[PDB]
RNA sequence: UACCUGGUUGAUCCUGCCAGUAGCAUAUGCUUGUCUCAAAGAUUAAGCCAUGCAUGUCUAAGUACGCACGGCCGGUACAGUGAAACUGCGAAUGGCUCAUUAAAUCAGUUAUGGUUCCUUUGGUCGCUCGUACUUGGAUAACUGUGGUAAUUCUAGAGCUAAUACAUGCCGACGGGCGCUGACCCCCUUCGCGGGGGGGAUGCGUGCAUUUAUCAGUGGUGACUCUAGAUAACCUCGGGCCGAUCGCACGCCGGCGGCGACGACCCAUUCGAACGUCUGCCCUAUCAACUUUCGAUGGUAGUCGCCGUGCCUACCAUGGUGACCACGGGUGACGGGGAAUCAGGGUUCGAUUCCGGAGAGGGAGCCUGAGAAACGGCUACCACAUCCAAGGAAGGCAGCAGGCGCGCAAAUU
RNA sequence: UAAAGUUGCUGCAGUUAAAAAGCUCGUAGUUGGAUCUCUCUCGGCCGAAGCGUUUACUUUGAAAAAAUUAGAGUGUUCAAAGCAGGCCGCCUGGAUACCGCAGCUAGGAAUAAUGGAAUAGGACCGCGGUUCUAUUUUGUUG
RNA sequence: CGCUACUACCGAUUGGAUGGUUUAGUGAGGCCCUCGGAUCGGCCCCGCCGGGGUGCCCUGGCGGAGCGCUGA
């Protein structure tokens, strides 16, 4: 037993198709336009928006 | 009839039958009041329990058994034991993957008090939970409902 | 395990203690006493986590061993002493009295009471029995035994105990129309008038309760603690009067309070 | 050092069971107190919770009650005559609960004579021993004499008990457990219970 | 993000698998600047372990004649601090690990009206009609004499304590109650058929225990509950009814305040134990199993903390099974949970929380409220340490650490 | 693990690609046609007012550890986190949802199963009828 | 069929090494029981000095050489 917490979470998701020209171009455009270090920053913001959309969708299935 | 069938004397432990009574003051038999109790939960004491002569220490009504816990029901399946019957409880168990049910059953050995005379195979019995009465018996028959086809 | 357990893991502690997760591995295991382990607030949690009078368990011990803390009128030096519902905590050095009273969230509020109110406490009678050559005895939720109670007092009633002498001075019957708090379950900490008691022989009676705002809930009979005759409590209630606001009304009240400042 | 667990037994289906732990102390059992008849000998047993059990190894005296007369007396136990569980317990003269024993009738005879002013179990040829005709007759006033006369109307004793009192020993059932409390208490057999046990004893011998 | 792509043919459309694709978890390779969290000898070997440490503990309040320190030279027993030792309490918690274990454990649900419960908290504690202004003998520590190669081995001798171990009383206490019954009074009929009383000697009284009987204070859905009454029992291995310690001080020989400690008993708390209902992986190349080597039920008992074939003796012939019994396997502790996932599912869960189990393998116990305890004991089995060869001493699946094992895991 | 609708309950196949037993009977299993729209305490607004054959189902309500998950609040400098914090002593948090199955509870009555009388051993009821309650309405078995 | 390599299978090579299961016999050690009684201690006898009790030997200090009881 320790007084430590192991609640940790990955903040991004790797794309299913590694070498897809359209997605590579879109991500590089975002990186260059916003001065991002790598593709993981794009994937992190994408993951944030994806979780928000999932929550909104699950709320939209409930009664008004 | 012949209550004393065992090697030891059979009597209700709470009834004193050796009180001194003069001969000329006899009306019927000298003295043998019958011990019985009303179990709770709205169950009616069978008339055979009140006016019977059987000695059963595991009887819910005239014995030393307190009914507490679960009240269950079953159909009488076998009656080949002394003061004990085997009932069958049928139920449906839900398997979630297939969203369906399966028939399962459990056999339960319950004590049958001799107050329920004329109990057949296939009629419903309401049993109540008591302390362990033997290795496998933990329920006492409290009510007997006859089968639908029984005339 | 062999014999009794002596430790309590911090994460297995009752959630209403509002202990965090990174302070330590252990929570203060309440000592045996008047109240159950999960229905009590140890003295250390009260004097350190709620009142902030101490920063550590060592300082809680330092306070307790100066005999400054009274629980139900008696000085207690056990820092894990189980203080529970209705218990009166008196700190005469700082001149403050508290009564351990549930919040609408199910937590023991820091509820300060007047020194006149600190003279008595309500107790729900757990059982009535005759013993010792016809002497009637009464046992409360506080686990105190009282000989020669009033013949009208029955189980589930509420008595008023004068802490100085510890004898019954008044009692409320368990009747429909009497104010009551809930001391367990989902509705823990809610205050309302008893509407009806549905009886289930051989099982748990259910008591229905209606809030002062008209909200109706239900609990088991073992979770009902009669507080006052009619709708008037015999004790002081916390800032929330036992009315459990929904999360929407809590949000609205918080937003209104925040927007009123600045 | 025997055990008392239920998991060493076959299941209801008759299948074999696998022990998942070794014997626990609370499942323990102890050797039987084969309580003989003899000069008193009791060994105290320390039991669970720190309490005491009184393992009677020898008992010559018990406390037996004449239920109809409500006359409880301390009495020497003479013999074991019937055992519904095992006939061997009779052969070894073991005192257990519900075993039928012979007890001295002298205390109950003394109470009966001092209460009813009536002889009991006394041979007609004899003319009483010295220093007991007084307690039988005494010098009583009119009130005491009429009290005993009123008692005399309910002094009839059943013939079976009367014959036992003639023989000097009564049949009794031990109602306590000597191996757990160290005592052989019980009640004198009477009525249909006495009839049943006399029939059983005479069928056995 | 509810997704596909390459590969059979000369070419085509398919079935279909192989390969690709993304996560996840172990290992490994190459590389590695900052900073915050953070797993870490589970997998193979519940294999073996050098060494060290991991459980001890004193308040005003059990026992202080250790000058070991220390004063106020005395009808001044004990100033005080205090090693040691006796006494008490804990050592049954925690930590580790997952070998066993397939309705077993476990989970939810109920029950104990079928049990035990140190401690805490509250109550009860002159409720007993029968040396006290304080009783007895020891033993430690200490002094002194020793033995063995060897140990947390201990043996003689000389003292001396108790909240250790024993014994045991004034008092409340005046008597009441019950059952006895030498005797006396009054009235009615001098058929006392009847009554009413006072009563001296005697026995027994409270709580607890055991048995039998009686009557119907409160309570339950339901007692053979609680309470009451009677007749007695009342364990030599004999139960309660205080021979205890500190502080503050008093009051015209008595009466006391505040505590500490202890003892029944009853509640309470913390539990434990044992039952209820439902739910567990694969396997039929496992279809019948169990049956007094108790198997299922009955009666009586024994034992047990208690319910119970728990065991025993008689009696009956039962009980489970294709709704999969029984048997077998599990690189099976169960669960909360984890990974992945459109919906549905699939796989995992040794692993910090809960429950279980174990301490090299079995078995058996002592003490205690609680252990079938292993940082307790006894024995056997395996391994193993010292030896002067006579004996003695063992248990890291605790924390580090070592060996071994391995693909695989950190600081004595 | 997804991709694998290559284990298919959702949701796959069986003419020739792998595949329907040679053919019937047949028990268990599975599945089965229409049909049926008082209150034996009553007192001058209050309660002894009934799972009223039953179950499945559905909708409730209790009760159900925490942590994890979801999720509310909160500028950890951001974030993973944490359960903190905020304002010039005071103020405010430490929510909430979910928690299969089984068990308990209460409404609904479609769907599904089940039951009620045909040998009348039938429902409501006026009239009878052969043991027997230990409360009798106030000087106690006078 | 001939080669070469690999893999299961059959099988008395009357093969070598551990793992278990079990009739028969033996059985450590603990616990219980029935005995046992090395020792130790109390009350009367070669303990007899001493007390609020005077020649009441009777103790609260020493084998009181005791088929005398008694407890451990």
């Amino acid at each position: 037993p320790v007084a430590r917490s192991w609640v940790c979470r990955k903040t991004y998701v790797t794309p299913r198709r590694p070498f897809e020209k359209s997605r590579l171009d879109q991500e590089l455009k975002l990186i260059g336009e916003y001065g991002l270090r790598n593709k993981r920053e794009v994937w992190r913001v994408k993951f944030t928006l994806a979780k928000i959309r999932k929550a909104a969708r699950e709320l939209l299935t409930l009664d008004e | 009839a012949d209550i004393q069938t065992e090697r030891a004397y059979q009597k209700q432990p709470t009834i004193f039958q050796n009180k001194k009574r003069v001969l000329l003051g006899e009306t019927g038999k000298e003295k043998l009041p019958r011990y019985y109790k009303n179990i709770g939960l709205g169950f009616k004491t069978p008339k055979e329990a009140i006016e019977g002569t059987y000695i059963d220490k595991k009887c819910p009504f005239t014995g030393n058994v307190s009914i507490r816990g679960r009240i269950l029901s079953g159909v009488v399946t076998k009656m080949k034991m002394q003061r004990t019957i085997v009932i069958r409880r049928d139920y449906l168990h839900y398997i979630r993957k297939y969203n369906r049910f399966e028939k399962r059953h459990k056999n339960m050995s319950v004590h049958l008090s001799p107050c329920f005379r004329d109990v057949q195979i296939g009629d419903i019995v309401t049993v109540g939970e008591c302390r362990p009465l033997s290795k496998t018996v933990r329920f006492n028959v409290l009510k007997v409902t006859k089968a639908a086809g029984t005339k | 395990a062999r014999g009794p357990k002596k430790h309590l893991k911090r994460v297995a502690a009752p959630k209403h203690w509002m202990l965090d997760k990174l302070t330590g591995v252990f929570a203060p295991r309440p000592s045996t006493g008047p109240h159950k382990l999960r229905e009590c607030l140890p003295l250390i949690i009260f004097l350190r986590n709620r009142l902030k009078y101490a920063l550590t368990g060592d300082e809680v011990k330092k306070i307790c061993m100066q005999r400054f803390i009274k629980i139900d009128g008696k000085v207690r030096t056990d820092i894990t002493y189980p203080a529970g519902f209705m218990d009166v905590i008196s700190i005469d050095k700082t001149g403050e009295n508290f009564r351990l009273i549930y919040d609408t969230k199910g937590r023991f509020a820091v509820h300060r009471i007047t020194p006149e109110e600190a003279k008595y406490k309500l107790c729900k009678v757990r059982k009535i029995f005759v013993g010792t050559k016809g002497i009637p005895h009464l046992v409360t939720h506080d686990a105190r035994t009282i000989r020669y109670p009033d013949p009208l007092i029955k189980v589930n009633d509420t008595i008023q105990i004068d802490l100085e002498t510890g004898k019954i001075t008044d009692f409320i019957k368990f009747d429909t129309g009497n104010l009551c708090m809930v001391t367990g379950g989902a509705n823990l900490g809610r205050i309302g008038v008893i509407t009806n008691r549905e009886r289930h022989p051989g099982s748990f009676d259910v008591v229905h309760v209606k809030d002062a705002n008209g909200n109706s809930f239900a609990t088991r009979l073992s979770n009902i603690f009669v507080i006052g005759k009619g709708n008037k409590p015999w004790i002081s209630l916390p800032r929330g009067k036992g009315i459990r606001l929904t999360i929407a009304e809590e949000r609205d009240k918080r937003l209104a309070a925040k927007q009123s400042s600045g | 050092g025997i055990s008392r667990d239920n998991w060493h037994k076959r299941r209801k289906t008759g299948g074999k069971r696998k022990p998942y732990h070794k014997k626990r102390k609370y499942e323990l059992g102890r050797p039987a107190a084969n309580t003989k008849i003899g000069p008193r000998r009791i060994h105290t047993v320390r039991v669970r919770g720190g309490n005491k059990k009184y393992r009677a190894l020898r008992l010559d005296v018990g406390n037996f009650s004449w239920g109809s007369e409500c006359c409880t007396r301390k009495t020497r136990i003479i013999d074991v005559v019937y055992n519904a569980s095992n006939n061997e317990l009779v052969r070894t003269k073991t005192l257990v609960k519900n075993c039928i024993v012979l007890i001295d009738s002298t205390p109950y005879r003394q109470w009966y004579e001092s209460h009813y002013a009536l002889p009991l179990g006394r041979k007609k040829g004899a003319k009483l021993t010295p220093e007991e005709e007084e307690i039988l007759n005494k010098k009583r006033s009119k009130k005491i004499q009429k009290k005993y006369d009123e008692r005399k109307k309910n002094a009839k004793i059943s013939s079976l008990l009367e014959e036992q009192f003639q023989q000097g020993k009564l049949l009794a059932c031990i109602a306590s457990r000597p191996g757990q409390c160290g005592r052989a208490d019980g009640y004198v057999l009477e009525g249909k219970e006495l009839e049943f046990y006399l029939r059983k004893i005479k069928a056995r011998k």
